[PDB]
């Protein structure tokens, strides 16, 4: 049974774009139907890493449930997670992707954080996250309070260290900033470890799934 | 918030190598998120992209030009450069340097230069440079407004620039496009309108700058 | 390798008009299309990037549309400062390639020129050439006829005209006409006159001087 994505793109649906709860959360599909010009996708501008690969790996799915990998209300006691952006506005008001959280400073501080998740679900788990690139050094300090920040995602198959590239860009939707989006597959049994002292757009929901 | 100042000969003899520099101000040429580009525009034609270079070393040159162009970055001077070998009249053009910001979600790598310099003209020729002669258009005869100017005659190659009063005077200035005279040399006039009540006590000077002959000429324009 | 066709190559429109320029890539390029503005003697400026995003500092009367194989820049109410040449640029495959450009000029109300004439300087006469300059200041439309007369004898072949680019604030033009004579030819005559005919003048305007006055 095919999966209609409406006016949304694979990026938008899987990220949890606010203009993308739209649609009939489905549990299985054979192929993915997507308009050539979808209007609400990566609402906050930025590059989605390895996008064609993700569309293929998701082209065929037999089971699919969303679940809250890092619960919004218990995972982040030392960080503000409320931040929203006018670029992701639902019904007029500013908002954000439902599956990610924009972690920002709290009490004037952004402490080193590290949270992990072990796959116990007997299914492949799809994990998405972003890294934020502010357009100038004033924004970097305002959001994370440090000029030299790092993000490091490390699992058994994935090992990357992101440093934010801070500079002026051309404007997409009046934003000069970028969030770069990233994704890895989590084997039943594997564990993924996030470490950062800024710029992490942390995962909130992930997906368990299979392909036949 | 960033400035890109272009520099270079103005006149290049055919088959020789054209060199241009872009002195960069306001950011570091070592910031790895930006790339540095040259673009050109032949007289009366469209813009032609030359290439980009990232400080980390990734470069790409237009395939039409790839076998004759190289670019380089000079960190010590916060500059980057263009070198174009074995030039012909087809390489006569205004050359622009530009900065871009990498943004792979909205642009392919190195392909959206968003801060341009204003360009420097390079003329390919085997005639030599000649600096201009500058003559006053003295005011005399006019109805509450006076007109005065400078005639900038017999130079080559293009271009000359004209300011008034070392750049202090800008309202009312008109600098006409050069016309090629029958001598094979260029000529133009620059004029300015000012209050008639000012001619007895305010001084007017046109400042004519001609980089190809590496000549600068100031001329004082007096009433009648 | 991707070829950009812009249309039209030139246009004129009045203040307040809605102006539209189309761009056609030689193959489908998605949203990877930018628009540039190039005002005279200035650094080219990016106006619209990735088809429809208005760049900072750009007025909101500018908007970009389309995707795939047809793109449009619209100016919803033309202003005098929007005089420039506009270019599309695809960012889909490298090398980045540009359209030939669309030059936009304004249509405004008729404005008659102010005329001034300048005799040759004494310094130039020692060199053997005499330039006599006639200036038409701040007029519109661009069309103007400038005829030289020496002792009321009509001149041809010994003058050149030049026109400034359209002014960015008041949308007027200015024009120089230069009569060049050998000093010897210049000294054969007494009265030098420039006669200007233009749509803003109810009858032609003549400015003159007598040599040695």
């Amino acid at each position: 049974a095919p999966l209609q994505l409406g006016n949304c793109s694979v990026a938008g649906w899987i990220l949890g774009n606010p203009e993308c709860e739209l649609l009939i959360s489905r549990e299985s599909w054979s192929y993915i139907v997507e308009k050539p010009n979808p209007e609400n996708g990566t609402c906050y501008p930025g590059h989605f890493a390895d996008y064609e690969e993700l569309r293929e790996q998701l082209s065929s799915v037999s089971s699919f449930e969303r679940f809250e990998i890092f619960p919004k209300e218990s995972s982040w006691p030392n960080h503000t997670t409320t931040g929203v952006s006018a670029s992701c506005s639902h019904n007029g008001e500013s908002s954000f992707y439902k599956n990610l959280l924009w972690l920002t400073g709290k009490n004037g501080l952004y402490p080193n954080l590290s949270k992990s998740y072990a796959n116990n679900k007997e299914k492949e788990v799809l994990v998405l996250w972003g890294v934020h690139h502010p357009p100038n050094i004033g924004d970097q300090r305002a959001l994370y309070h440090k000029e030299n920040a790092y993000v490091s995602v490390v699992s058994s198959h994935y090992s990357r260290k992101f440093t934010p590239e801070i500079a002026k860009r051309p404007k997409v939707r009046d934003q000069e900033g970028r969030i770069n989006y990233y994704w890895t597959l989590l084997e039943p049994g594997d564990t993924i470890i996030f470490e950062a002292n800024g710029n992490l757009i942390a995962p909130r929901y992930a997906f368990a799934l299979s392909r036949g | 918030q960033v400035q890109l100042e272009e520099s270079g000969p103005g006149l290049v003899k055919p088959s020789e190598t054209l060199s241009l520099t872009c002195s960069v101000s306001g950011v570091s040429v070592t910031s790895d998120i930006y790339y540095w580009t040259w673009i050109r525009q032949p007289p009366g034609k469209g813009l032609e992209w030359i290439g980009y270079i990232f400080y980390n070393g990734d470069t790409n040159y237009n395939p039409s030009l790839k076998s004759r162009v190289t670019m380089s970055i000079d960190t010590s001077k916060n500059e980057f450069s263009l070198r174009l070998t074995s030039v012909t009249a087809a390489d006569t053009a205004v050359y622009f340097c530009a900065r871009g910001t990498e943004d792979l979600g909205y642009c392919s790598s190195g392909s959206c230069p968003n801060h341009w310099g204003q360009g420097t003209l390079v003329t390919v020729s085997s005639a030599s440079t000649k600096g201009p002669s500058v003559f006053p258009l003295a005011p005399s005869s006019s109805g509450g407004t006076a007109a005065l100017g400078c005639l900038v005659k017999d130079y080559f190659p293009e271009p000359v620039t004209v300011s008034w009063n070392s750049g202090a005077l800008t309202s009312g200035v008109h600098t006409f496009p050069a016309v090629l005279q029958s001598s094979g040399l260029y000529s133009l006039s620059s004029v300015v309108t000012v209050p008639s009540s000012s001619l007895g006590t305010q001084t007017y000077i046109c400042n004519v700058n001609h980089k190809p002959s590496n000549t600068k000429v100031d001329k004082r324009v007096e009433p009648k | 390798d991707i070829v950009m066709t812009q249309s039209p190559s030139s246009l004129s429109a009045s203040i307040g008009d809605r102006v539209t320029i189309t761009c056609r890539p030689s193959q489908n390029i998605r949203s990877f299309l930018n628009w540039f503005q190039h005002k005279p003697g200035k650094a080219p400026k990016l106006l619209i990037y990735a088809a429809s995003n208005l760049q900072s500092g750009v007025p909101s009367r500018f908007s970009g549309s389309g995707s795939g194989t047809e793109f449009t820049l619209t100016i919803r109410s033309l202003q005098p400062e929007d005089f420039a040449t506009y270019y599309c640029q695809q960012s889909y495959n490298t090398p980045p390639t540009f359209g030939q450009g669309t030059k936009v000029e304004i249509k405004r109300t008729v404005a008659a020129p102010s005329v001034f004439i300048f005799p040759p300087s004494d310094e130039q006469l020692k060199s053997g050439t005499a330039s006599v300059v006639c200036l038409l200041n701040n007029f519109y439309p661009r069309e103007a006829k400038v005829q030289w007369k020496v002792d009321n004898a009509l001149q041809s072949g010994n003058s050149q005209e030049s026109v400034t680019e359209q002014d960015s604030k008041d949308s007027t033009y200015s024009l120089s006409s230069t009569l060049t004579l050998s000093k010897a030819d210049y000294e054969k005559h007494k009265v030098y006159a420039c006669e200007v005919t233009h749509q803003g003048l109810s009858s032609p305007v003549t400015k003159s001087f007598n040599r040695g006055e």
